[PDB]
RNA sequence: GGAGAUCGUGAGCUGGGUUUAGACCGUCGUGAGACAGGUCGGUUACUAUCUACUAGAGGUGCCCGAGGUCUGCGGGUAAGC
RNA sequence: AAGAGCAUAAGUCAGCCUGACGUUAUUCAGCAUAGCAGUGGAUGACGAGACGAAAGUCGGCUCUAGCGAACUUUUGAGCC
RNA sequence: CCCUAACUGGAGUCCGGUGAAGCUUACAUUCUAGUGCACAGUCUAGAGACCUCUAGGGGGAAGUGAAGACCCCGUGGAGC
RNA sequence: UGGGGCCCCGAAAAUUGACGGGGCUCAAGUCGACCACCGAUACCACGGAGUACCGCAAGGUAAUCUCGUAGGAAGGCGUUG
RNA sequence: GAGUGUGACAGUCACUUAGAUGUACGCCAAAAGACCGGAACAUGUCCCUGAGUACCGUGCGUUGGAUAUCGUGCGUGAAUCUGGGGGGCACCAACCUCCAAAACUAAAUACUCCUUGAGACCGAUAGCGAAAUAGUAGGGUGACCGAACGCUGAAAAGUACCCCGAGAAGGGAGGUGCAAAGUGCCUGAAACCUGAUAGUGAUGGAACGAUACGGCAUGAAAGGAUCUCUGGCAUGAAGGAAUCAUUCGCGAGGAUGUAGUACGAAUGUCACUGCCAGUGUCGUAUCUUACGUUUUGAAGAACGGGCCAGGGAGUGUAUCUUGGUGGCAAUGGCUAACCUUUUAUCUGGGCAGCCGAAGCGAAAGCAACAUGUGCGCAGCCUUUUGGCGAGGCACGACGUAU
RNA sequence: UUAUGCUAUCAGGUGGAUGGCUCGGCUCAAGAGCUUAUGAAGGACGUGCCAAGCUGCGAUAAGCCCGGGGUAGGUG
């Protein structure tokens, strides 16, 4: 802390000099006393007792990476500029297998004909893609 | 400490822009009559004796700051002398050649004068002690190797 | 300018920001316009809450040929489909390229003050 | 006669009792051990700085210089009961 | 227990019944002001009923006490 | 012991030499009463007090020795 | 006979001592009123300092700012490098 | 032009320094040769391919290892290519993957007795305990514990000669030295002690001081010279008389007028004067029972300090959170190890990874608003009352769990 | 002529702080990395003209011999 500010104040912003002694001026060490005298602090900070649920193995569980149809529609031209997609017959042919995204969600609007191929599309993503004239193809 | 590379490069570019400014360069104790920025033709790289460096600095109007560095170089006070820091030095002239040439050995012995290639142009050379306005001498080669130096 | 404004001004370390605040309160003095005093008070705020406007809000809440002053940086998350002039503190490169391809103009607070110190039609954003 | 003076008085004394460590008796407790129960035994440290008092001196103060003889502001007494 | 409530009754008797129902949201008060556990206790909602001509009443016994975290085990329905 | 006396040797007293230690925030010539954390040389109001030195024994400095060993407390120990 | 004011007896404590002391009697005590004066850093005034907020700045306002422990915040002095 | 020494600040006086050289024994070492040989093909009722081992039961330790770590105590214990093991409880099947129980193996890595370099390090009570006659003096039977002591001067030029003294002590006189700095000798503080000067002092009351006024001594420098002392005149805020007259009041006194007069802090100006500010001590008047701490409460007969000097207490790593200032900013931000070092800097790289970008749910799994609406501050416009209105507030709609 | 004393200053003594210097220490980095029965490290004792400690050396005892460097003084 500011050492030079408290040169002269004796207690150094600590009240009694009987304060600031050891673990007894904090109520134990670590996040201790969470069932007896730090119950409310345990509730406030998330230390509250209990176990809930289970975990599947990480080798089988997988967290897919997603992107919304609004993001694809409103920067598909940036995809064609970057080289990750091209334009055939006025329909922006965009593949999800190389952009790293594996699921498509229909958050937002679709305007241009996007021929989107990906691992799995949401139902509303399929709806918004097919309303605009594009198509969805599941890619192995 | 740590500075991100983008903001460190922005700091170095800010320092490089300060070398052109006459008010800050003359506001750092640098004594000279040249008109900033002092860019030189690339013959400066290949002169191999400090007398030629002296003649160039005299011709450019920069030898006064070299003399100030040499004759103001003064003993510091305290425990610095015992630990190896006897004199307290001055910064006068900074030469930036395009590549490793014998001007690096030439003006290496100029009093308070640092010479470095454009690659080794840290911000300390461009502004020692947090103050920008070093009296820097560039060449055409440093100018041509500087279009994307820090962007 | 009181002692609190002096504290907030001296706390800033950007010479451009302090010069902008001084010139803005001078302009609000001379032109009797609270637009420049308002931008000065916004710039004198904490720099952790400075404006950072994306292209989306400017596209959504504007019209053709609108004057925008954004005390902060203009970011580039979104699309612009009409010419808007944006006088802002700083520009992202993507936002600058977006406005340039959209036909808009991207100048600074000093340039917009010189263009028209009255500030008429200057809808401030955040 | 009674009572007060740190139940006056241990840098005055004594150490008999209570209030250490040992042991015995009785009573409690499974026990270690305990008893506002008893019994036997059981270390009293200090060169007085200041103050107070008791006596003995040296100075100055008062003052022609010195000596002698007195007075009595006061203090004390139980000088007897 | 104590205090409060109640008379064409919140009492007594008789007819028919099982609302002593599954699920779920708020706000109170334990904990005024003003954080604080599982719990209650008042309003509601979804689905089912009971009694009643209907309005209504019924989320036990007129209201306020009769009870207990995490972990663990057992059990109920269907799922991961 | 009533009830103390005299005497002897060593200390002490005085002198020459040698020569430490322990208490100590400061001042300090005190006495009474009150007040003040309810036990004051220093406060308040009075009364006394010229200063210095020597000897005396210990009234006071809640005299000095010493983070109470009795009692309590410590989510402190040890032995049994 | 009743209701009142002041005073008296009831009324004895331990180092000599406390209306603060001297002392005071149509008061220097008590009661009902009154006059004039004394007496603070309060109040008023003058000059000055600091602070709070506002003003671009000069500067403006403050009867409605100035005490301060635990503590928070801000600005400075000093040593060595 | 890194420094160090040199009778004081040294690029040019010396050692040096950048740079060139020499170098025996050893260390590495490529060309040029000799030495053994290696790799496939087809072949099949053929042969070999690690045992108290793999594995299993039970106990214990250990581990994050959970019915799913490794170890090993006891017991058991195989198969041989048509074979055996693994794929986080076991068994069956598919699929994938490997060959144990025998053995060797540089480099990248770790440490510092030692060598060299460097330092926002310490500067002698610090830094090693030791600026080393230091693990020494000293302490302990022993395991072991453990200091203090640095500085003459440029050059000894380290005091000749004489006197006192018993004196190779010491003192005076005298000299060397710019200077005694005169042998643990550079500067040389305070405590403590001795002497002198000033004030006071044997009639005197104590937190030792603060404020005002005087006596005595000082007041050279650094402080004043319209400054110090003493008066007149002008303007004078707040306040405001004395005396006299009238009238009231039992009286002390009040009211009215004189009079808001004369005066009055201070601000200017003119004479007048040479001291004043200050310092030391003493006296007089008023006020204060010290400091820190524990305390509801301290001068406490509560605790700490005899005095003086020096030393002596919010520091680092990792991690989480938030402020001030900045960089970059959904086409996001940062890079970590590491490479580049021309010796720790630095420049250019380093997309692994972390956070943000989509949440809800234990899990499978599913997956949203690029504003549909109302109000409205700053701000802009405006018949100055309204309009538009970023951010803000309140709904509506939607994702998912129950 | 007031002693014992009190306070302030000054001179001197005792003392060794402050200041200045420093061949030591600490920390970090870079190299190099074993030795010993062919008798080590460590220790005891001896060892100098006058030499007590430390250091070096071992009855050849602060030393002996040989090749290289250096060259005018040496005798820790
Ligand atoms: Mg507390
Ligand atoms: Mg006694
Ligand atoms: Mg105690
Ligand atoms: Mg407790
Ligand atoms: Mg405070
Ligand atoms: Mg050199
Ligand atoms: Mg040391
Ligand atoms: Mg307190
Ligand atoms: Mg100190």
């Amino acid at each position: 802390m500011d050492t030079k500010k408290f040169r002269g104040s004796r207690t150094c912003g600590g009240g009694t000099h009987k304060n600031r002694r050891g673990a007894g001026n904090r109520g134990g060490r670590g996040k201790a006393g969470g069932c007896k005298h730090h119950f409310v602090r345990a509730m406030m900070r998330g230390y509250s007792y209990g176990k809930h649920g289970f975990k599947r193995p990480d080798e089988v569980s997988r967290d897919v990476s997603i992107v919304n149809v609004g993001e694809l529609d409103e920067l598909a031209s940036y995809l064609v500029e970057e080289g990750l997609a091209e334009v055939k017959d006025g329909a922006y042919h965009i593949n999800l297998e190389n952009l790293g995204i594996e699921k498509v969600l229909g958050s937002g609007r679709v305007t241009k004909n996007l021929v989107v191929t990906s691992e799995e599309f949401s139902a509303s993503a399929r709806e918004k893609i097919e309303n605009a004239g594009g198509s969805c193809i599941d890619a192995e | 400490e740590k500075v991100n590379t983008k903001e460190r490069r922005y700091a170095i570019r800010s320092a490089i822009a300060a070398t052109t400014d006459p008010t800050l360069v003359s506001l750092r104790g640098h004594i000279f009559e040249a008109e900033l920025p002092i860019v030189a033709v690339n013959d400066l790289e290949s002169l191999e004796r400090t007398k030629q460096v002296i003649e160039f600095l005299e011709a450019a109007g920069l030898y006064e700051d070299v003399l100030r560095a040499k004759y103001g170089r003064h003993i510091r006070a305290g425990r610095g002398k015992l630990r190896g820091r006897k004199y307290k030095h001055k910064k006068s002239v900074l030469i930036v050649a395009g590549e490793n040439t014998p001007i690096l050995k030439a003006a290496r012995n100029l009093s308070g004068v640092d010479v470095v290639t454009v690659d080794s142009l840290n911000a300390e050379l461009l502004a020692p002690g947090t103050h920008a306005g070093r009296l820097t001498v560039w060449t055409e080669s440093a100018i041509g190797k500087l279009e994307g130096a820090f962007q | 300018m009181g002692k609190k404004s002096l504290v907030k001004l001296t706390r800033k370390t950007n010479p451009r920001i302090v010069s902008l605040i001084l010139t803005l309160k001078e302009r609000a003095n001379g032109d009797s316009a609270p637009i420049w005093k308002d931008i000065a008070k916004r710039l004198e705020a904490p720099s952790r809450n400075y404006a950072a406007v994306n292209i989306s809000k400017i596209n959504r809440h504007t019209a053709e040929d609108d004057v925008l002053l954004i005390p902060g940086k203009v970011l580039g998350a979104g699309l612009l489909d009409h010419p808007v002039t944006i006088a802002a503190l700083t520009f992202s490169d993507s936002a600058f390229e977006k406005i340039t391809e959209a036909g808009g103009k991207c100048l600074s607070l000093e340039e917009i003050m010189e263009a028209n110190p009255k500030g008429s039609g200057i809808r401030i954003f955040r």
